[PDB]
């Protein structure tokens, strides 16, 4: 309830700021002023053309490493279990495999960007 | 009465951002053998007000090739998330008392990147697109290390509630328990707020204005306000997490003053770091985060899992 | 562009952020200076050399003056030559300050620029005291120099020189051993000695590859 | 009256805000950019007047044409001037930008940047000293202070 | 009509209001717009013409269009969807009066409505641009330079001869 | 005679290796940089309070042009046109004729200050110290036409700045 | 030493002619230093000196509030200095 | 100054003081001056609900003293 009111207040304040910024000043837009910005001249191609991604392999690994966070965040609560020896074995197992996966991608030159 | 609390949280943060602009300019000036603004008002006090009034009286620009909906949405999302990131911070009583506060900060911080992404894409310009892809790379660099550092630190807290961090540090700061994690967390917060030596997305020398190259006037101002508010909020979070002030239940003013002093110290440390160092290459930042920070983070996560068990020092509040 | 030095239109082809081709388009500061010189006398053409490399004025004047003196078969007096070499070394200090500080600014070290441009300002004061112009001087002429040094200039030059080493030390403290600076600069733009000699390089561009040459 | 007093006060506030916050484009061509840099240096400290360089033209208030304008560069200068959101001001620096200067009779030099963009202040010199450009900037500030936009609007 | 004109620009500007309100659907109004450069050239020629001292000139374009066809062509060059609807005179005068209360430049006025939905007089006895040496420039060769600013990014690079010149009421 | 700048290799001592490891792990060099910048924070800034304070100048300084007079009030310029012939930028235009008393004086004397390069060759060439570059440098205008000086403006500049131009000449004419 | 710099600041406040003069100079010249009065101008300008300052700050002028026909309380410029004080103020000579 | 940077830092500190103190004062004003109750779990919420019911004024903060047990 209060978080909804807070979010609404923040979004409304930002929107009113945009509205003020767009309706208070004197607008004079003509074709040359709104043209795309290159440093001095006109662009050759488009900004919508494909832009090659040299770290594409690290990005996919980020998805798999991100989900290893969902497995480790309940660890503060798991420390309150009675049988700590099986919990600590499983928590360390979950991090050794995460370390071994990082080591594997490192040694196979997976962490290097495409040249 | 709760709306009064929201306003009394929102307006002072905006004023503090406005005067952090002045404080950064003056600190960088004096660190560079000059003065910084002193002419407008006594000691440059009125400079932020002049800048704010000048920007919101200047014509806004909509690019011909830009897609207007995302172009307008991006600054609104940036500023609204920057203001929202403040509600669970206990100073010493949070505005919104969350059972999972740190998770909320992580989620809103992750969502705040799409402001830069969508602004850079909707600008429909090459420099803005380059800045947006640099933002993608930066997030990929810092996110996992930041989350694991947070987990390792909070393992001594017993929960994700931010108000419990004060009880954790009744007697000692957690910087004396996890100073390596504190160092890596400080670097991660530098990289997360796009601050020097990691101000890659703006890329001023490299990419002109970068992602917000197209933006002008009020919309540009909103992006700037969001950036500064994020700086202050992250330093406040760092102060709560690692430098625990003493809270007297019959006098919260002492906690508030001590907290504010520590937050100011950390923000001035950011300004100092900006004034002292050159800029990374954004591929070098990724290698720093994945080849140096990540192995230590995993090793120290294992260490901070094992320590309370073998020490018989497990925190309460399952 | 901040890193384009004002009038460089660099047309690059990029795959991702990688550079596939650099095509420098120059001539955006082509003033047709050589043609104008053909329309002036030898004295009138001297300020063009001030304006050629506007970071090293005395050195351009000195080169033009040496050429004209060689063609005239005359010889500058000894005090003139000593003044020329002194102000050439001062000009070298000015140019190297500008080069190093702007390079650091482009890489990201914004701070040493302000520290070093105070020394640059003092050297501009030296220029203005000897000639009346902060940078365009025109003090060095094809027969010697225009006027004599004022009676207190050498003392002030000595005062500046006895302190400049500490400023260089602070610069090196900021940059030399920094790992960020080294990562940005080490093994970047590596050129071999043979390629440097063939491609027409000179100066530091040759001496960085190990070629033992200095005019 | 009452409305004219209000519009006069609003003119004062707007002009004060505009002149105190002058953001020049990071733009320079030739010799005079060095003296502009020296104006940015600690001795003169253009920041202390509220004047800071910003790279993007969309975030610029003033263009300082510091150096020679050539026929090859004139379209680029006009392009970056047109992309400045208004209000915008142009300061001409040195002989080359003022009237062509020492390359006035050249085949490749524009005889004065005012053939390309309207100029607000003409700073003379070759190059003007850092105090000369500072004097020009403060003169532009006074000129901005003297403008009356809402008084004229109210009297239409 | 020209770049900074309120004619071509005015029609293009009403696209936001969902539909295009036209009195009697613009089928009983005829317009003969003239290029701005032609008017400027005619004024300059009248300045330096000795025989044009006490004369009166009518500066009109080469083509007469029905208002519906003209607005349809305007929206076609701008590549916007054209959704015209008829509006009665009283209601559209009322909305003009409502817009008139703007302390700034009004978006439209009642007088603007009257002038927009008024046919253009034909005065053949008066001298025209052809008597000052000016060959009137047709709208089809100059509409793109005004209406390209009103296009979206999708249609921004479209050429001039792609939009099928409009139907002309020529005598 | 030459020296090497970057051909030193580090010692492989155990304590030296440990020192390098401590530098890598604890960021000692970055702290040194922070210390340098902090030391600069506590120094006195080099900024002067313009316009209430001015940067130092010299008698040789070349500033706004001016036409001078003799102590009797007669103009010094005799229309020899040596300044016009030497001007690298062709910024001077001169016309002359006999005056009503037969004196050799100019009728036109313009200097285009948007052509002038402020080199001072004109005052080195002048045999009677008529044309000089004064000490004024704060004369920015709001229009281009205001920088196209004619004889009236230059004579007025001389009359306005004589008290300083004469003193600057007195302090430097022995070097000329 | 801290108490002494506080005394120096208080003396700067007192030596400007009370709080009103202190505020006036602080809002006009953006500086509250006090120096020996070298002399006054024909038009109302005052020229001070402080040889303990570094080269560039050791001389300054407090501009008049009323030049030929305009009010120069806020709007001052360097072109308001007469040529003799112009020579003294730009350090072309040591003689006022 | 370097002590002229202090006014800006002081203004920032004054601005940053307001959120925490205002929040604490608002919590005390709307909870009878006793540090608004925290309910991370359902047991504490049940305690607040029971307190709300017992008071009779429909407010949780109005504590009922041993004097309510005749
Ligand atoms: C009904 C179903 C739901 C409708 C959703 C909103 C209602 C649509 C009404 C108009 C919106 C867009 C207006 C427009 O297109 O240009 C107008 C107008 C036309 O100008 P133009 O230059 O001629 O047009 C250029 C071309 O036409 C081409 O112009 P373009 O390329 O810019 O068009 C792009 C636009 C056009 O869109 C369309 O094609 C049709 C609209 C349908 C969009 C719905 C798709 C569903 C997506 C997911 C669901 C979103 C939530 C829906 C909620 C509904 C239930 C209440 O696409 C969008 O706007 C999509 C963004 C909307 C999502 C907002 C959610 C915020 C996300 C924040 C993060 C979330 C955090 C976790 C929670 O542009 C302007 O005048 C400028 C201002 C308009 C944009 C301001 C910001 C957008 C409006 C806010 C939306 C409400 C959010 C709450
Ligand atoms: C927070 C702690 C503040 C402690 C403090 O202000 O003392 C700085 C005082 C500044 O000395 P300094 O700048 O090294 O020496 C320059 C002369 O004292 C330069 O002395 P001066 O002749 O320019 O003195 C003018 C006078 C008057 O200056 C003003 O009224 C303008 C500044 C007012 C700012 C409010 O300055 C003051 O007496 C005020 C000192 C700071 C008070 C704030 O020395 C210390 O107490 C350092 C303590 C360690 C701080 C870390
Ligand atoms: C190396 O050069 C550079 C610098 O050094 C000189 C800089 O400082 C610098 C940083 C930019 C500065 C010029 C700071 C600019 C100041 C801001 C843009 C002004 C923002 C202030 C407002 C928008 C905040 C809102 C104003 C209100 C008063 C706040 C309260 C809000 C109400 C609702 C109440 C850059 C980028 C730079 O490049
Ligand atoms: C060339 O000059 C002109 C202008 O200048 C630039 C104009 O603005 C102008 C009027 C057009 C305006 C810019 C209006 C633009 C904004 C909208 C049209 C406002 C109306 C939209 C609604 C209020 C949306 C609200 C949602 C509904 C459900 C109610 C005209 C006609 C014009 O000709
Ligand atoms: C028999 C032949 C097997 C051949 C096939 C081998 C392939 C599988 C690998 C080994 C088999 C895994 C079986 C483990 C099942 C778990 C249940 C059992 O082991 O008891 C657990 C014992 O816990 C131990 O930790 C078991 C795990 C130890 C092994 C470490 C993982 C290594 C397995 C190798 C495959 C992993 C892939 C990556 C290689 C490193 C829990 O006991 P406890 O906690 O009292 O009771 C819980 C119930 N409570 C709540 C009522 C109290
Ligand atoms: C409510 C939101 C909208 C308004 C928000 C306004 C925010 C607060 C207003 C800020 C007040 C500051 C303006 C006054 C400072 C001027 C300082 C003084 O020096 O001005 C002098 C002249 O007076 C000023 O020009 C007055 C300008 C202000 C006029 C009154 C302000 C009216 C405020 C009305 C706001 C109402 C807006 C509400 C709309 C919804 C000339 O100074 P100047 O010399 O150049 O500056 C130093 C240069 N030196 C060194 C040579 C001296
Ligand atoms: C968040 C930080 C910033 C705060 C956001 C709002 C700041 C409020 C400051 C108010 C200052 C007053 C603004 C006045 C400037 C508005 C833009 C402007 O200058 O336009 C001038 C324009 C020129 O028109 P013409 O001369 O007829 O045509 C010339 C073109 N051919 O004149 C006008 O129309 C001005 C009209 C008065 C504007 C009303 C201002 C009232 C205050 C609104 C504040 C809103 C805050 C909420
Ligand atoms: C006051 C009159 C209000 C009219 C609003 C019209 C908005 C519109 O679409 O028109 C464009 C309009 C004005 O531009 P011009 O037409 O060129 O100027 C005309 C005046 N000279 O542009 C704008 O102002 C857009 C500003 C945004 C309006 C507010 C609505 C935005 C809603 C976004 C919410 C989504 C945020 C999601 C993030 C939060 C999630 C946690
Ligand atoms: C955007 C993403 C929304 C994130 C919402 C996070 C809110 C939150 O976590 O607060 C927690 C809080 C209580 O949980 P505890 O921490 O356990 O403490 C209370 C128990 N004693 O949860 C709540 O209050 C839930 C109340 C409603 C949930 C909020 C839903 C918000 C969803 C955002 C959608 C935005 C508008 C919809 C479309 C937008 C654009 C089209
Ligand atoms: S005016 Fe003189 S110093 Fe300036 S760019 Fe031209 S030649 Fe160089
Ligand atoms: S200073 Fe040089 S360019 Fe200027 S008028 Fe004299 S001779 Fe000509
Ligand atoms: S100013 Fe001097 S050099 Fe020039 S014409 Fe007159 S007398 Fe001759």
């Amino acid at each position: 309830m209060n978080i909804m009111l807070t979010l609404l207040t923040n979004v409304t304040l930002a929107s009113l700021l945009v509205l003020i910024a767009f309706w208070l000043p004197q607008l004079n837009a003509y074709s040359e002023k709104t043209s795309p910005y290159e440093c001095g001249f006109d662009p050759m191609g488009s900004a919508r053309l494909p832009f090659s991604m040299k770290f594409f392999l690290v990005a996919i690994t980020f998805l798999l490493f991100d989900l290893e966070i969902a497995l480790l965040l309940p660890l503060p609560w798991a420390s309150q279990t009675n049988n700590l020896k099986t919990m600590l074995t499983m928590a360390l197992f979950l991090l050794i495999l995460l370390a071994a996966s990082l080591a594997y991608e490192w040694t196979q030159k997976g962490l290097e960007w495409a040249e | 009465m709760f709306m009064i609390n929201i306003l009394s949280l929102i307006i002072p943060i905006l004023l503090a951002v406005a005067f952090l602009t002045l404080v950064e300019r003056k600190v960088l000036g004096y660190m560079q053998l000059r003065k910084g603004p002193n002419v407008v008002g006594p000691y440059g006090l009125l400079q932020p007000i002049a800048d704010a009034l000048k920007l919101f009286t200047k014509e806004p620009l909509r690019p011909a090739t830009s897609s207007i909906s995302m172009f307008i949405i991006a600054p609104i999302l940036a500023l609204s998330l920057a203001l929202t990131m403040w509600v669970p911070l206990p100073m010493p009583y949070p505005l919104i008392n969350m059972n999972l506060g740190v998770l909320f900060m992580l989620a809103m911080s992750s969502l705040a990147v799409y402001s830069i992404l969508w602004s850079g894409w909707a600008s429909n310009s090459k420099y803005a697109l380059i800045g947006a892809l640099r933002a993608v790379a930066q997030t990929i660099s810092y996110e996992v290390t930041l989350a694991i550092i947070l987990l390792s630190v909070l393992l001594m807290n017993g929960s994700y509630t931010l108000s419990t961090l004060i009880t954790t540090q009744e007697h000692i700061w957690m910087i004396f328990t996890s100073w390596p994690l504190a160092m890596m967390w400080f670097i991660s917060t530098l990289a997360e707020t796009n601050r020097a030596p990691f101000d890659l997305t703006e890329g001023e020398s490299e990419l002109v204005s970068g992602f917000n190259v197209e933006y002008a006037a009020g919309p540009f101002a909103m992006f700037f306000m969001a950036e500064y508010a994020n700086i202050i909020m992250m330093n406040a979070f760092t102060a709560i997490l690692f430098l625990g002030a003493s809270h007297d239940p019959h006098t919260p003013e002492l906690y508030t003053i001590n907290f504010v002093l520590k937050t100011l110290a950390l923000t001035i440390t950011f300004l100092w770091i900006r004034a002292s160092y050159p800029r990374f290459r954004y591929d070098q930042l990724m290698h720093l985060l994945w080849k140096s920070f990540l192995p230590l983070t995993l090793a120290l996560c294992m260490w901070h899992i094992s320590l309370p068990i073998m020490t018989a020092s497990i925190p309460p509040q399952s | 562009h901040p890193a384009a030095h004002g009038v460089l239109r660099l047309v690059m082809e990029l795959s991702g952020e990688m550079v596939r081709k650099c095509d420098p388009h120059i001539g955006l500061l082509h003033r047709g200076t050589e043609k104008l010189i053909e329309y002036k006398t030898y004295l009138q053409a001297l300020p063009y050399f001030d304006r050629l490399d506007y970071v090293s004025m005395m050195c351009n004047e000195q080169a033009y003056s040496l050429a004209v003196e060689k063609l005239l078969n005359i010889q500058p007096p000894p005090r003139a030559q000593w003044i020329r070499v002194l102000f050439g070394e001062i000009t070298r200090l000015l140019n190297h300050i500008m080069a190093v500080t702007t390079h650091a600014l482009d890489i990201g070290a914004m701070t040493p620029f302000f520290w070093m441009f105070e020394e640059r300002e003092k050297m501009f004061e030296f220029y203005e005291r000897v000639s009346g112009a902060r940078m365009h001087a025109a003090y060095i002429r094809p027969g010697g120099v225009h006027q004599d040094l004022p009676l207190g200039l050498l003392d002030d030059i000595y005062e500046f020189s006895k302190n400049f080493s500490f400023r260089i030390d602070e610069l090196e403290e900021m940059l030399t051993n920094n790992r960020i600076w080294r990562n940005r600069t080490v093994d970047i733009g590596v050129v071999t000695a043979e390629d440097a000699l063939n491609y027409g390089f000179s100066g530091v561009m040759l001496r960085g590859s190990g070629i033992q040459w200095d005019l | 009256s009452r409305g004219e007093y209000v519009v006069a006060k609003l003119d004062d506030l707007v002009n004060w805000a505009r002149r105190s916050s002058l953001w020049p484009m990071t733009f320079g061509l030739a010799c005079c950019a060095v003296e502009m840099m020296h104006m940015a240096a600690p001795r003169y400290d253009m920041d202390r007047f509220g004047v800071v360089f910003r790279a993007s033209p969309r975030q610029s208030d003033v263009m300082i044409v510091a150096g020679t304008l050539t026929n090859k560069m004139a379209p680029a200068l006009r392009k970056v001037y047109d992309q400045m959101p208004e209000p915008r001001y142009v300061v001409s620096m040195g002989s080359c930008a003022n009237g062509g200067g020492y390359y006035h009779y050249s085949y490749s030099v524009v005889r004065g940047c005012d053939r390309i963009v309207p100029v607000d202040i003409y700073v003379p010199g070759c190059p003007p000293t850092a105090e000369a450009l500072l004097y020009g900037i403060l003169q532009l500030q006074r000129k901005i202070k003297r403008e009356k936009r809402l008084r004229i609007w109210y009297r239409r | 009509f020209g770049r900074e004109d309120r004619f071509l620009n005015y029609f293009a500007s009403m696209r936001w209001f969902g539909g295009v309100p036209l009195i009697s659907l613009g089928k009983e109004t005829v317009k003969q717009p003239v290029y701005i450069v032609d008017v400027s050239k005619g004024i300059i020629n009248a300045i330096k013409d000795p025989d044009a001292k006490g004369k009166t000139f009518a500066f009109v374009g080469p083509n007469r269009y029905l208002l519906f066809d003209l607005v349809q062509y305007i929206f076609a060059v701008a590549y916007r969807p054209f959704l015209p609807y008829p509006l009665p005179h009283f209601a559209y005068r009322w909305v003009g009066r409502l817009f008139e209360v703007s302390p700034f430049e009004p978006w439209t006025t009642r007088d603007k409505v009257e002038r927009v939905h008024m046919s253009d007089m034909t005065l053949p006895h008066l001298p025209g641009l052809e008597d000052l040496g000016i060959q009137a420039t047709p709208l089809e060769l100059k509409a793109i330079e005004v209406l390209r600013r009103h296009r979206t990014y999708r249609w921004l690079t479209s050429e001039m001869e792609d939009v099928k010149p409009a139907k002309t009421v020529n005598i | 005679t030459y020296k090497f700048v970057n051909m030193r290799e580090p010692s492989m001592d155990m304590k030296s290796v440990t020192d390098r490891a401590a530098q890598t792990l604890l960021w000692t060099e970055l702290v040194r940089g922070l210390g340098m910048t902090l030391s600069y924070l506590f120094r006195e800034p080099a900024t002067i309070n313009y316009p209430f304070e001015k940067g130092p100048l010299s008698p040789r300084f070349r500033g706004e042009h001016a036409l001078r007079r003799y102590p009797s009030g007669e103009e010094r310029c005799i229309a020899c046109k040596l300044c016009e012939a030497v001007c690298p930028a062709q910024a001077i235009t001169i016309e002359a004729e006999p005056r009503a008393d037969g004196s050799r004086r100019t009728t036109r004397y313009d200097i285009d200050m948007t052509k002038c390069i402020y080199c001072g060759f004109c005052q080195e060439a002048c045999p009677v110290d008529a044309i000089v570059e004064g000490p004024n440098f704060e004369f920015s205008t709001e229009t281009h036409e205001e920088l196209l000086y004619n004889k009236e403006k230059l004579l007025n500049n001389g009359d306005k700045w004589e008290a300083e131009i004469a003193a600057n000449i007195q302090a430097d004419y022995l070097y000329r | 030493e801290l108490v002494q710099v506080l005394r120096r600041g208080l003396q700067q406040v007192s030596g400007h002619g009370g709080l009103r003069g202190y505020l006036r100079v602080l809002f006009r010249a953006n500086d509250v230093r006090v120096g020996t009065l070298v002399g006054e101008d024909k038009y109302g300008n005052k020229y001070y000196e402080d040889n303990k300052q570094f080269f560039g700050r050791h001389r300054w002028v407090i501009y008049t509030t009323e030049m030929n026909g305009r009010d120069t309380f806020w709007d001052v410029d360097g072109s308001m200095v007469p040529p003799e004080w112009h020579r003294w103020l730009h350090c072309m000579t040591d003689d006022p | 100054m370097w002590f002229e940077i202090l006014p800006g830092i002081a203004v920032m500190a004054a601005c940053l003081f307001i959120p925490g103190m205002a929040t604490a004062h608002i919590h005390k004003f709307t909870n009878g001056g006793k540090e608004k109750r925290v309910a991370h779990f359902s047991y504490q919420w049940n305690l607040m609900e029971r307190d709300r019911r017992i008071s009779g004024v429909n407010r949780y903060h109005v504590t009922k003293g041993l004097e309510n047990i005749d």
